[PDB]
């Protein structure tokens, strides 16, 4: 019947795009723009100017890869527009001017980022309408809940947003730049410790793959370190794209430990468990029990094996012993935000929340600060 | 052939007249309920939303009139079949914009909302019907002469693949430049 | 105003046809690649 | 339709010239200039001053043969100009001023060589346009590939050039001066061990013919040496131009082995297999697999029976066991460079890459460093 | 430098020739203040061409290669490396520090090591970092004339300190803790 809406979660690392009503994104691809850094000799090829998404991921040997989104803030707008092209016309293969588009954004982002997003979506793609949602609210939508504190840890931003009975508490929103990309950089730094030197952006992608394949969160960091130092059971091997085999030991759990000890990368902020506890304690006393009982995790960085148990133990150590602490970690949480957006894009009520281009034309880009939280 | 699209053209005209009536009724509802302060002033002549949604309906009517003219040109053999789907896509964008604009500015279960939605869906479906009718009537619907071509010489064959592959990359450059030109002309369309 | 937009769409779609037939031509060459390539070159 | 272009590969040892679009060079002849070293006594004959190409090869008894090109660098410009004149007017029998000419050059050559080639082409032969291509790129063209590491071994220069998706990696280019002529000199030196004394340049040509006819690369050098020292099945016979018959044993494989052990001729560099492996290892880690799978061979020096198997074994012993090593050695590789040039000279796209004499007269001979890799 | 000396016809291959090229680099190379203007000057005039006598008596003459070699420190792409030049790495290291200490770091750029002995490298570093840093900030490159031995001099100073005498990894601690003790007593 009605024209389906487009849901485009523009994460720092990955772009997840699809249609409203679907249960999984139709296009999941890295948000990178690669440009050749060598000299083309053959005349029949080596001539394209820039590669976007998976194509660049297949040609990282001869490319310089750049992420247009850094810490949830779009820094290169031409690259972001190119990525939105590759999403709409190549991956989804639809016309954005007939489908309303739902975009996502981390909380406490600069206003100019959201205004430029609106201006590009309306003046370059001419969508009928658009809406910028907060990723944590969508993550809560995905879990079928109205009460809970959402810990969303993407590639570039990790934020805690407490929500009670559909009401957000903006003063209790916590944001932390420590995220997956910083974990990848720390993994590179500590892999140089065993003699493996990864420098180029392609080697950064290789290290990110290593992190996604072998890293896990230790239940007890000190005991795990002692076990790794005494026994060799934790040591695991991995084959590089060139055939070299590397072996990593304690680095499997030292990299995710930065999530709980940000001082490893020289940051003064507290770990994710302490930020969650502080966010809960900033809320009204009457809702802390429900917030304790409804910890919802989302984002790729929360897909580490054993992260839920560690978070539960830490918050149990912090919270009073009488409270019941439950970490909700659905197996599909890496797409939770997008899934939530799909749900929000299928609701009949939300059809009144769109920012139509009539309002954009009469009020300018500032309208996005009067209609979106 | 031409009479087939003409029947669909009259269906288009009836559906767009229904759009005009429904949009007028919705404007009456909006001004009656105080949803929007309708002003009987033609800002920037028709513009896009001068005097409200009636201008959007009128621009939809202009777009679909262009669509009908494109279909007539195609059935006379002066317009490519890709002109028809381009005008149809513009019409679809216009009606989607109008429907979404009326959707958020009016009551949840307003009857006028239902009339606008049904009439816009009717225009969309009838537009696809007209487009498919014109394309199938068009003789250039399907045509290809690149089935198999080979060269005996080893030098000639590899040169052939390299020339074709350069044609690949040249058309892909055309992708980039054409999209950028379209984006620029869209930004210059109103520049707020 | 909309005339320029529709013209740009015209160029986009006609060139899309060009890109598609170029794809077809490339594949059409590729099926006969073995014919003028020696056995060790496939 | 369009005037066909001339493809002239001026190798260190052979000149291969022809027209674009042809599948084989029309004129392949040695690049030598001979001058009489005796006294002429009869008026009727023996008055010509210098002999070029096959004419000198037929009269080596009374001539001093000199190669104007040594190690890919043109040393005698008068002789090289004479050779080019012989190529254009006697072998090809065409006017160079109506056909654009495509020339070849080894990588990492002196800039003055390329500038002098351009100046001679434009001011002596007055060609409409000209272009200097890198021989390895043309060799890759001839194989119908866009990715691979080309090992081009001619008469004076051996060089490894890796290319990935049409992009060359100049920092990974390897050049080794060991080539066919050094093999011929070493064959003379080791043939002196059996009492055969070849000293004059004509005797050098005879030894070159012996090398082309009887030499081969041993799969395992030590086992082959033991077999030659025990059995007599490797003793091949060759008839000299004067009727004398020579018999050679291990020298059949001890000469080409210099390609894998340059220390045989006092060179400190590593063999061609190690240079290929090092050139691969200097490339980005993500493209090493494709290079391992696309080892392209070209040039006359790679025509030894069993050289591909030996190179495959050596690189497999060097590379990680997981990766597959594939040596691409077409039977027509001795002309591959030229063939590739022909292809590059037939492309409609390449027609914009010519250095026209307008650009030469406005920018000077230095223009060849801004339009040719 | 070996690779770009092959451009003038000088072929250095063996390790001994590598030592000869290293000596050439130490004797004739320098850092240009403005790379493009220096290249234009070298391409126009011969004032930048210097001669050098090889150990075998041959005299070689090098022009822009005198400054095109050290320029790799600021443009690593010359050797196919994707990383940024030393000035950009210094600026990034400063920007990774706390905002309150960036002023003192800007005013105390210390250079050491042989590769920083190039004539005019301090001025080029100062100009590049000034172009990168905010205009208000004062930037000072500290390049002592003996900076080729700065590491050893600092090591001597540290080893002469009475306080450092307690940081020695004694062979007593080595025999009970093994080689892993060096990861607990040294930064
Ligand atoms: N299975 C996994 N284990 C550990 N880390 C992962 C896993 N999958 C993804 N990641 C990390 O999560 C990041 C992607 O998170 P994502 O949810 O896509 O965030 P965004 O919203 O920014 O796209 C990647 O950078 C990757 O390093
Ligand atoms: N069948 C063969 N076996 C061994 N060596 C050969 C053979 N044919 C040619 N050569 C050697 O290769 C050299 C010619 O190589 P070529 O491909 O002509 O290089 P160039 O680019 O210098 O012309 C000659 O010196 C010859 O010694
Ligand atoms: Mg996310
Ligand atoms: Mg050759």
């Amino acid at each position: 019947d009605e024209t389906t809406a487009l849901v485009c979660d523009n994460g720092s690392g990955l772009v997840k795009a699809g249609f409203a009503g679907d249960d999984a994104p139709r296009a999941v691809f890295p948000s990178i723009v690669g440009r050749p850094r060598h000299q083309g000799v053959m005349v029949g090829m080596g001539q394209k100017d820039s590669y976007v998404g998976d194509e660049a991921q297949s040609k990282r040997g001869i490319l310089t890869l750049k992420y247009p989104i850094e810490h949830g803030i779009i820094t290169n707008w031409d690259d972001m527009e190119k990525i939105w092209h590759h999403t709409f016309y190549n991956e989804l293969r639809v016309a954005p001017e007939e489908h309303p588009t739902l975009l996502t954004e981390a909380p406490l982002n600069p206003k100019a980022n959201r205004e430029k997003m609106t201006q590009i979506m309306f003046e370059t793609f001419n969508v009928p309408a658009m809406y910028v949602a907060i990723q944590a609210v969508l993550s809560l939508y995905a879990s079928g809940r109205t009460t809970g504190i959402v810990l969303d840890s993407g590639d570039g931003v990790t934020h805690n947003v407490p929500i009670y009975e559909g009401y957000a508490l903006p003063h209790a929103i916590m944001r932390l730049d420590l995220a997956g990309r910083d974990l990848t950089d720390y993994l590179m730094k500590i892999l140089t410790e065993r003699g493996y030197s990864f420098v180029t952006t392609a080697e950064r992608e290789i290290v990110r793959d290593i992190k996604e394949k072998l890293c896990y969160v230790a239940l007890d960091f000190e005991n795990e370190m002692a076990t790794a130092a005494s026994s060799s059971s934790l040591e695991k091997s991995y084959e590089l794209p060139d055939g070299q085999v590397i072996t990593i030991g304690n680095e499997r759990f030292r990299c995710p430990e930065t999530l709980f000890q940000p001082s490893f990368i020289g940051m003064e902020s507290a770990g994710i468990h302490e930020t969650t506890y502080n966010s809960i304690m900033k809320c009204d006393i009457d809702i802390r029990k429900d917030l304790y009982a409804n910890n919802v995790m989302s984002g790729g960085t929360t897909m580490y094996p054993g992260i839920a148990d560690r978070m539960q133990k830490e918050i149990t150590a912090l919270a009073p012993s009488t409270m019941k602490i439950k970490i909700i970690a659905p197996p599909e949480r890496k797409y939770s935000v997008w899934i939530g957006g799909s749900i929000l894009a299928s609701l009949s009520t939300f059809q009144q929340m769109w920012i139509t281009k009539q309002e954009y034309d009469e009020a300018g880009p500032s309208i996005v600060h009067r209609k979106c939280f | 052939f031409e009479e087939q699209i003409l029947e669909a053209a009259k269906s288009i005209a009836a559906a767009t007249s229904a759009l005009v009536k429904a949009a007028s009724a919705a404007q009456r509802e909006l001004v009656a309920q105080g949803k929007v302060g309708a002003i009987p002033a033609n800002a920037l002549d028709d513009g896009q939303w001068s005097q409200g949604l009636i201008s959007a309906a009128r621009m939809v009517a202009a777009a679909t009139n262009n669509l009908c003219e494109a279909a007539n040109a195609a059935v006379q053999g002066h317009a490519s079949q890709e002109k028809l789907i381009s005008s149809a896509k513009q019409v679809a964008a216009s009606t989607a914009q109008l429907l979404v604009a009326c959707k958020v500015k009016a009551d949840q279960d307003s009857e006028a909302m239902k009339r606008l939605q049904a009439a816009g869906n009717a225009v969309k479906r009838a537009s696809d019907n007209l487009v498919k009718a014109a394309q199938k009537a068009a003789a250039f619907e399907d045509q290809e002469n690149e089935t198999v071509v080979v060269k005996e010489k080893m030098v000639g064959g590899i040169a052939q693949i390299i020339a074709a592959q350069e044609e690949m990359l040249r058309k892909e450059r055309e992708l980039e430049e054409a999209r950028k030109k379209l984006a620029q002309i869209r930004q210059q369309q109103y520049k707020f």
